[PDB]
């Protein structure tokens, strides 16, 4: 069994010793001896090599190399040889640097259905970065026709696609990319919880549809008793939302834990109805962008199999006019008039 | 976070 | 002199009283009857309205609707009943612009007005170019001399299968017009080998810096631009991690050297230990990751936004913030002036 | 954040 050193591997000397590794699994090591024969082990594993033949290659005691090649194999730092053997050959290094083997992730991805929940800003970032990933069937659902006010969130858009159905240009645009993916379409708002029964089985459900204001509560109920994982993203105004990512049996539903005030005394109810129904969302691209990301960070990741997704048991929320970010807990909860 | 639901 | 309540204003019961707005300005008011004093006073803005006009529909106490009308003011909840005369394609970030207090059609004027260099036209590129193009900005300058290739499908959402062998540049430029023909695009085939290079770079309101050519790129960046009296933004990732910032601005912030923040990758005391260190190095490609890249590329764009429209203030002013993606994590590194600093001090 | 610059 060989083993090799990953690409996304990097050091630099800091402080008393230095610095191993990039991102997350950065890791200061303080003692500059202990740092130096990190470095002296990783030095073996440019090339592939065996556990032992490295032993002897390096110029450092047996106690200290087991260490030091622990540490490497324990951060994934080194992975097996055999998961350095393509299109997607730029996600396997963000798969082996969390000690998956590439290729079972992207086959378990080429193996996958993922059901996009309405296809406006937060479908058009999903749906292309699941694509590229090779995501292998990929379900549109959306009935809305293109406007010119929809090119500042929606990517795949272009002012040559005004007035044509949303579901249909995404579709092209996908295909454009990766043609060794299969797209479906389906032409349909849910205006009715009963539209629901139309949305098709899949491993996941991403939701971002903001019409009605209960949609994510009609989800809710409906992929509970329809054993069906979903995850919800979006915005409120300034503030990016991902989050819960449901799993039937292994997390709390979003009505679980009530993180969120409804929306809709006889003066005051009837003017807080009028209020609320003349709303209208403080869109802003950037803030779609990130949480679409990282709702398609977590589909992949749920799928993938190799890392947990953040936004289980979780509601995540990034400010953009703040340097913030912050979740709410949705753990199960057994007096949850949904799944208690 | 709390004042509805995602939009 | 008429005041109107924003449409991105939304309340809801909750606890003791109710929410009052959405987003970061979303208020939690304890108390009933004042929440509920709230919601009459902001109806009686739902129509363009003078606070005196305003005032004759409410049935309160003239004290308490000035109190909740300050209220509603100081949050931009109302607006100058001007600010929503808009149809438009730029008019969903009109309540964005709204929201922050600002006048949409003086933000938007700003951004028609802006030339903005993207340095690097990679997978970070491609996101802030579009957010940019999109929003407005009336000159997006294009400088890369890399070619597509089947690997940058990934994070590089502007580029086809079809695009394979074209110069970036070329391909970004045509589908940023097909999105915003109302703007103006030009490229520049140029990849920074040496400092010298950074010469050819146009000036402009802002540079874009996404580009990880050579190793040292942001430093030649930073302290050319710091001569040249050039703002910048950096952006990109380290693995896993999103990064974006610093946003340099002339005399007004610290430079990318300032608080020595980076360790500098190649160099140690030992050749031995030294000669493996490099190596080690020059092998490194970094494990990208779309959402990552995306993240990074949105809260930049944001921040170039900001720079240029001047409603609300730029995130990575003195400051390198990164974002996780395997945990719940925001960090930011101090990156704010020195006097002592060799670049941009004494 | 600290090992070299951003890529
Ligand atoms: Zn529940
Ligand atoms: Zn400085």
């Amino acid at each position: 069994m060989d083993y090799i050193l990953g690409r996304y591997v990097k050091i630099a000397r800091y402080g008393s010793g230095g610095l191993v590794g990039g991102g997350g699994k950065e890791q200061y090591v303080e003692n500059l001896v202990l740092w130096e024969n990190i470095i002296k082990t990783a030095y073996c594993f440019i090339t592939p090599s065996s556990y032992t033949a490295a032993l002897e290659t390096a110029n450092i005691p047996e106690k200290d190399f087991s260490n030091c090649f622990r540490f490497l194999k324990e951060n994934f730092f080194i992975i097996p040889g055999e998961y350095n053997n393509n299109r997607y050959s730029r996600n396997f290094l963000h798969y082996q640097s969390y000690g998956a083997n590439p290729v079972l992730v992207q086959d378990k991805l080429k193996n996958a259905k993922v059901v996009i929940l309405g296809c406006g800003g937060i479908g058009n970032h999903v749906s292309v970065i699941l694509a590229t990933s090779g995501i292998g069937e990929i379900i549109l659902i959306d009935n809305d026709q293109i406007e010119n006010t929809n090119l500042t969130r929606q990517v795949l858009f272009s002012e040559d696609d005004v007035g044509k159905n949303k579901t249909e240009v995404i579709k092209r645009e996908l295909l454009k990319r990766n043609s060794e993916i299969s797209v479906s379409e389906i032409a349909l708002n849910i205006n009715d919880y009963t539209d629901l029964h139309k949305v098709p089985e899949a491993d996941i459900w991403v939701v971002s549809a903001d019409h009605p204001f209960n949609l994510i509560n009609w989800v809710n109920k409906y992929c509970v008793r329809a054993n069906q994982p979903y995850i919800n993203a979006g915005y409120v105004n300034d503030i990016a939302v991902f989050g819960p990512l449901y799993v039937p049996g292994k997390t709390g539903c979003y009505e679980c834990q009530k993180v969120v005030a409804d929306l809709y005394k006889e003066n005051i109810d009837h003017k807080i109805k009028l209020i609320n129904s003349r709303f209208k969302p403080a869109t802003f691209a950037p803030v779609n962008n990130v949480a679409a990301a990282l709702c398609a960070a977590d589909v992949i990741k749920f799928i993938g199999k190799y890392s947990e997704p953040l936004s289980l048991n979780k509601r995540i929320g990034i400010w953009s006019d703040e340097i913030k970010i912050h979740s709410q807990n949705m753990g199960r909860s057994p007096v949850c008039s949904v799944c208690g | 976070m709390r004042t509805g639901n995602a939009n």
